[PDB]
């Protein structure tokens, strides 16, 4: 905002396309090219979605959603109520994202810091993608994907979830499910971890870094110092993200019929009935 | 029964999640609070006073107590940067980018920046200090793998700035944090770690150039290494990327910043 | 390359030295452990200071032995020749009382039973390792937290296979022992409480899980782009602030329009992170006991398509 500080720091820079023009920060926030490439990108979508709300029901917030184009509709971006709609939501959306994701390269680059955080942002992207336009792409009917709507995207999930059987047993699930698991783990751990050390108990001094580095030596009887921790931070939630998707792209295809079946080579190798 | 109920439809299950978002609604509210002890008090200046503003849903404070002889710390920002900048206005509506006055890097403005800390070295669990050269200490030892002291650091245009000399680590922590340079004049200067590439072959500090390394500002004194001297090297050699490279603006791409 | 932060660049190793002696009785502590070039490359090569202590072995003892029967439960029937053990290590549970006698410790050896004396032990175990994280705690300071944190982890632990099973009046609802068939107990419980997704307590669990993967890869994220200068070491920051703290501040200011600092990135981060466990299981408390067919609840709400 105005934050102090910040004072200095508002200098010119970064800009991949917005040169020197188009570098203001409107209150706030910091408009860049892709800042406005994003509002205009975005705001289409939701003109557009608010509007084609408008011709099949009830204006309500937890009531409509965006259905693709049916099944065996082809692929080939159909009408523009029967799943086109959809298409220009997605276009738009996909596009929407991408911008915001260079924006921050812009705004990191223009104080020194590193292209990192996009980084761990371009795989969300690479997850959304996955399930909407690279999973469908692959066999044809783009229906395959999932309609934008809040109490009803819930149910795509279990609609194909069960179509293969208790996807519990689904691989990917398993290993992906422990990442995303064992990230609160960390966090939790870490949430407490300087709190505990920035105020311990009355009137005594704030323990620092080798408390922390002590602690845990002295409970798990193992520590990774202080850039450690900060490490695992993208790596386990993010390699998450990573195997989340695997679970899914591979199901359509590599393996079509209910899985537990998968399970059952181990259960037969020759040695072993 | 589908769910027993109290007073019209809302069950013992209702009431719970009214009361949930009743209170944690209340915590976010909190913690906000708690998370701007610093920045946000004064963001107005009273060369005209307030119609304008300066939020304040801001807490009321406690104290941090330095353990190293440090004293007592009240962090609620009564911040008064007594230090200059080199900044003026390019139109009237504060949003707009405000030029520096006569280059930064000399005097640090804009991506490049340090800021005063405590002229005093860092907190070490036992009283000692913590950063310390390689040259001078209990057995750290980089074995067989590339330690970059016989090998000259060099910058993006040629390697005629590049005696290395030891590494500077952090003891606790066994991370080295520093490599030294000693420039071309016998002047040992330091660059932070990760800024810095060691090919088996060269250092490559693709940060900076040739030239705007004899600027480092010096750590005048040899081995105590500290704040304004650390957050001040860090800044400098920051300065590279964004200020170095005379092009003063680029569409980007993958391997090393457009290379030559 | 190490221009982004990620595997470290040079190798340095030192003296292990034990550490801290604050209060801890340093009595316990063990020697040293081996250094590891492999972790090494990550975050930090040491073993170190195993503090094998009074209330800790306790646990271990029941934690290994609640394993050994679950091990012994396993084979005791498990057609012993071990060929097999390995093949079906999987579909191998030993479910506990299958027919419903109550909460009633006189189940025995096949109708139920393992579970009485297993879940005994493991029941003490977490409890005890509870233990630890305290006296371990203020044995120099470390405020509470770490062990406070745990006590959310802890509850839904009990609340799955203790509490609501005890409202029931019947183990049976108990998550049994086993690899295969926890992860097949956990589906039809929802398959039988209609559809669980419709429940307003599985919900913000799952909102609040996915919010801790997104806040620790924003952290983590945040940090290595700063670490050229200190954003790597927080607590001094809390107490003396550099361009770490600031150049990462603004970054979010600007991004999105606020942001935190030090204290406050971790005051937000453990709660986000610890309430994944106690909201979620406060839902799996009301499920069953105060509410059927979870559907209709939500129905009369609203909870629509
Ligand atoms: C949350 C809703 C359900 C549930 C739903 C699911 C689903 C769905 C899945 C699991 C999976 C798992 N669950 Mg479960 N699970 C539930 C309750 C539990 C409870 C308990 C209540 O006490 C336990 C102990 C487990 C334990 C486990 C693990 C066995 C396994 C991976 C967890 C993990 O890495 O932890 C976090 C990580 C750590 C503590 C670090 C160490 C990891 C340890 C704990 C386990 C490693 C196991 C394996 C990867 C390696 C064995 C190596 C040997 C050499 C063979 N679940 C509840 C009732 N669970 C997943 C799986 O793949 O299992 C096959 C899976 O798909
Ligand atoms: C494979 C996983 C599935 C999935 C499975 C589930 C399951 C399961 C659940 C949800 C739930 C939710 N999902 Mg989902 N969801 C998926 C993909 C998405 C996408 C998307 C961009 O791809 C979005 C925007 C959402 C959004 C949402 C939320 C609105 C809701 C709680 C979010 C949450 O996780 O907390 C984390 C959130 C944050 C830290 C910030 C909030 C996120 C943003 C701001 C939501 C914007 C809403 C919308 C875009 C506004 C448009 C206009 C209005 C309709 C008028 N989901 C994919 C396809 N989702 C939960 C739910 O419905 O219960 C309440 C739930 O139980
Ligand atoms: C399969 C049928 C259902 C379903 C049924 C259930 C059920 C049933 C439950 C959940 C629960 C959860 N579900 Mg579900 N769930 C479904 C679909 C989903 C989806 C999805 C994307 O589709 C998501 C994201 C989730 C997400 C979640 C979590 C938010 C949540 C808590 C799990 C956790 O974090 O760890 C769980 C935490 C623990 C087990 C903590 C205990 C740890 C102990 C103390 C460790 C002791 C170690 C021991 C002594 C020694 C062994 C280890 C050693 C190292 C060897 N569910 C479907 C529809 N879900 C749980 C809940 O109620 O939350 C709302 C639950 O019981
Ligand atoms: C319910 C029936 C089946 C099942 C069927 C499936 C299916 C089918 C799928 C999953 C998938 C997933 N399941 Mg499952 N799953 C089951 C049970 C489980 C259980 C459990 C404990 O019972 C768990 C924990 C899980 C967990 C998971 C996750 C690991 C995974 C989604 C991760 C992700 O980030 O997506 C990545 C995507 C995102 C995080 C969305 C990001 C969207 C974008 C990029 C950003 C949006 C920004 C927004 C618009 C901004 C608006 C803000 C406002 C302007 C302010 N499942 C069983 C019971 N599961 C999914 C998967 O394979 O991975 C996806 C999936 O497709
Ligand atoms: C706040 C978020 C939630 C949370 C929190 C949490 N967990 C915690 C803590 C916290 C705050 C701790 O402080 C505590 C801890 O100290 O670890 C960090 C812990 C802990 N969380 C654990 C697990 C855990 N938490 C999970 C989840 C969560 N934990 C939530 C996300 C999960 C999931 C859901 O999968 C798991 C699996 C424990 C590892 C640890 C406490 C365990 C304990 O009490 O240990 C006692 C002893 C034993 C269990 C015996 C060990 C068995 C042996 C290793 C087997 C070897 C057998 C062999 C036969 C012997 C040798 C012969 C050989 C031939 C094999
Ligand atoms: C490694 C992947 C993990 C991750 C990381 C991550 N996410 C990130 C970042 C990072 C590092 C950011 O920097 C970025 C951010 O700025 O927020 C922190 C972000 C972000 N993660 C977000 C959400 C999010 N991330 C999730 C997950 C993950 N994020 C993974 C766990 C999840 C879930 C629950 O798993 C969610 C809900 C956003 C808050 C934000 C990036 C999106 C963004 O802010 O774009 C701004 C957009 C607009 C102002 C409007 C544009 C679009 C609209 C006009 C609508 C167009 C149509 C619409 C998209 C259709 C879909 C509707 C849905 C209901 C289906
Ligand atoms: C900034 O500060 C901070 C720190 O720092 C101060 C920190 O730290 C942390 C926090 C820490 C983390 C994020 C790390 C998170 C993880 C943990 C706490 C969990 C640690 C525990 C485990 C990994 C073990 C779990 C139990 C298991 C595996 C039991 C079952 C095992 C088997 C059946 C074995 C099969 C093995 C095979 C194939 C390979 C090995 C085989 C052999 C040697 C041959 C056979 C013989 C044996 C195995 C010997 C007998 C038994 C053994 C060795 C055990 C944070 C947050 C922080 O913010
Ligand atoms: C150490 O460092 C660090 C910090 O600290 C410096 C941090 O924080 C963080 C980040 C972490 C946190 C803050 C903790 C909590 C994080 C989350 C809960 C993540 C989830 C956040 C999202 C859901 C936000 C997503 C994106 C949004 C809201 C974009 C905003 C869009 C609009 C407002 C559209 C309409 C408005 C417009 C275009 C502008 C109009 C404005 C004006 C005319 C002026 C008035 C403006 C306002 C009131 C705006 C709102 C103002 C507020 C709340 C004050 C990290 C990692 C970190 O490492
Ligand atoms: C010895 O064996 C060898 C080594 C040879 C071979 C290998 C054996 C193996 C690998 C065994 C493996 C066992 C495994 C993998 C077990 C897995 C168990 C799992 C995944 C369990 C999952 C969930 C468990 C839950 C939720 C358990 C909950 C238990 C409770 C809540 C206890 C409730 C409290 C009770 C009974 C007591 C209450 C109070 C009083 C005073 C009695
Ligand atoms: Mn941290």
């Amino acid at each position: 905002a105005l934050l102090s500080f910040e004072r200095k720091y508002r200098v010119p820079g970064g800009t991949l396309v917005g040169g020197n023009l188009f570098d203001f920060w409107v209150g706030p926030f910091y408009v860049g090219f892709f800042g406005v490439a994003t509002f205009f990108f975005a705001a289409l979508g939701i003109i557009l979605i608010a509007w084609s709300a408008v011709l099949q029901g009830t204006w309500n917030p937890q009531l409509i959603s965006v259905y693709p184009p049916a099944l065996e509709y082809g692929l080939g971006g159909a009408p523009l109520a029967k799943g086109g709609l959809w298409q220009i939501i997605t276009i738009c959306a996909t596009g929407a994202f991408v911008s915001w994701a260079l924006r921050e390269v812009e705004i990191c680059r223009k104080l020194g810091i590193g292209y990192h955080i996009p980084f761990a942002f371009a795989f969300a992207i690479l997850a959304y993608l996955t399930l909407v336009l690279f999973r469908p792409v692959m066999m044809g009917a783009w229906g395959y994907a999932f309609p934008y709507g809040i109490w009803t995207h819930l149910d795509w999930v279990s609609n194909t979830g069960y179509t293969y059987g208790n996807f519990h047993y689904n691989p990917a699930h398993m290993i992906a499910i422990s990442f995303f698991f064992t990230n609160a783990l960390a966090l939790a751990l870490h949430g407490a971890l300087v709190l505990s050390a920035a105020n311990p108990e009355k009137g005594k001094e704030m323990r620092t870094p080798d408390h922390e580095d002590t602690f845990f030596r002295d409970l798990v009887g193992y520590s990774i110092g202080t850039l450690g921790i900060h490490r695992l931070g993208l790596l386990l939630s993010l390699s998450a993200v990573f195997f989340s998707a695997l679970c899914m792209i591979i199901t359509g295809t590599i393996w079509f019929d209910q899985w537990v079946d998968w399970w059952q080579w181990w259960v037969k190798l020759p040695w072993w009935a | 029964m589908v769910g027993v109920t109290a007073f019209g439809n809302f069950d013992l299950a209702s009431l719970a999640i009214y009361s949930f978002w009743i209170f944690l609604a209340g915590l976010i509210y909190y913690l906000q609070t708690e998370n701007m002890r610093e920045g946000y008090p004064l963001e107005n200046e009273d060369g005209t006073p307030a119609a304008n503003q300066g939020p304040f849903p801001l807490p009321k404070p406690k104290t941090f107590i330095l353990p190293h002889g440090r004293g007592t710390l009240t962090v609620p920002g009564p911040e008064s940067e007594d230090r200059p900048i080199a900044l003026a206005r390019t139109a009237v509506s504060e949003g707009f980018p405000h030029a520096p006055t006569g280059d930064p890097m000399k005097d640090g403005v804009g991506p490049a920046s340090w800021v005063a800390r405590r002229d005093l070295p860092e907190l070490d669990g036992h009283g000692h200090n913590k950063i310390k050269p390689m040259k001078a200490a209990a057995g750290f030892h980089v074995s067989a793998g590339k330690n970059p002291i016989g090998l000259p650091v060099r910058g993006c245009d040629l390697e005629i700035a590049g005696k290395v000399v030891d590494i500077w680590v952090d003891i606790p922590e066994q991370m080295a944090r520093f490599l030294e340079v000693e420039l071309k004049d016998g002047s040992t200067r330091l660059l932070p770690m990760q800024m810095v590439k060691v090919q088996s072959n060269r250092v490559h500090v693709n940060a900076l150039s040739s030239d705007l390394f004899a600027g480092i500002p010096t750590i005048k004194s040899p081995t105590e290494v500290t704040l304004l001297e650390e957050d001040k090297i860090c800044g400098y050699v920051a300065g590279g990327l964004m200020y170095a490279a005379p092009k003063r603006k680029s569409v980007v791409a993958a391997m090393l910043a457009e290379y030559a | 390359a190490e221009y982004q932060n990620i595997f470290s660049q040079v190798q340095v190793r030192g003296p292990a030295d034990l550490g801290m002696t604050e209060d801890v009785n340093l009595a316990n502590r063990s020697g040293v452990g081996p250094f590891s070039t492999l972790l090494g490359w990550f975050g930090n090569a040491q073993l170190g200071p195993i503090y094998l202590g009074s209330l800790g072995v306790l646990s271990l003892f029941s934690g290994l032995m609640w394993f050994f029967t679950i091990g012994i439960w396993f084979w005791y029937q498990a057609g012993w020749n071990p060929a097999v053990f390995l093949r079906d290590l999987f579909f191998f549970s030993l479910e506990p009382p299958a027919p419903e006698y109550g909460l009633s410790f006189a189940a025995p050896l096949k109708e139920g039973g393992l579970w009485l004396i297993a879940s005994f032990f493991m029941f003490v175990a977490v409890w005890s390792w509870w233990g630890r994280t305290y006296l371990r705690a203020q044995a120099m300071g470390m405020g509470k937290h770490t062990a406070w944190a745990f006590l959310s982890a802890i509850w839904l632990w009990m609340v799955l296979g203790f509490i609501r099973p005890i409202l029931m009046g019947s183990w049976s609802e108990a998550v049994p022992y086993g690899i295969f068939s926890h992860l097949d107990w956990t589906n039809n419980f929802s398959l039988v409480h209609g559809n669980l997704f419709y429940n307003p307590f599985h919900g913000l669990s799952i909102a609040f899980l996915y919010g801790s993967a997104l806040l620790f890869a924003m952290h983590g994220a945040t940090i290595l782009a700063v670490s050229r200068f200190g954003g790597e070491r927080e607590l001094e920051q809390i107490a003396d602030r550099g361009t770490a703290a600031e150049r990462a501040a603004l970054f979010w200011r600007w991004t999105m329009g606020f942001n935190a600092t030090m204290e406050g990135i971790h005051r937000w981060a453990i709660w986000m992170a610890v309430l994944v466990t106690l909201t979620g299981g406060i839902g799996i408390l009301l499920s069953g006991t105060v509410v059927d067919n979870w559907y209709v609840w939500g129905q009369n709400h609203g909870m629509a398509p």
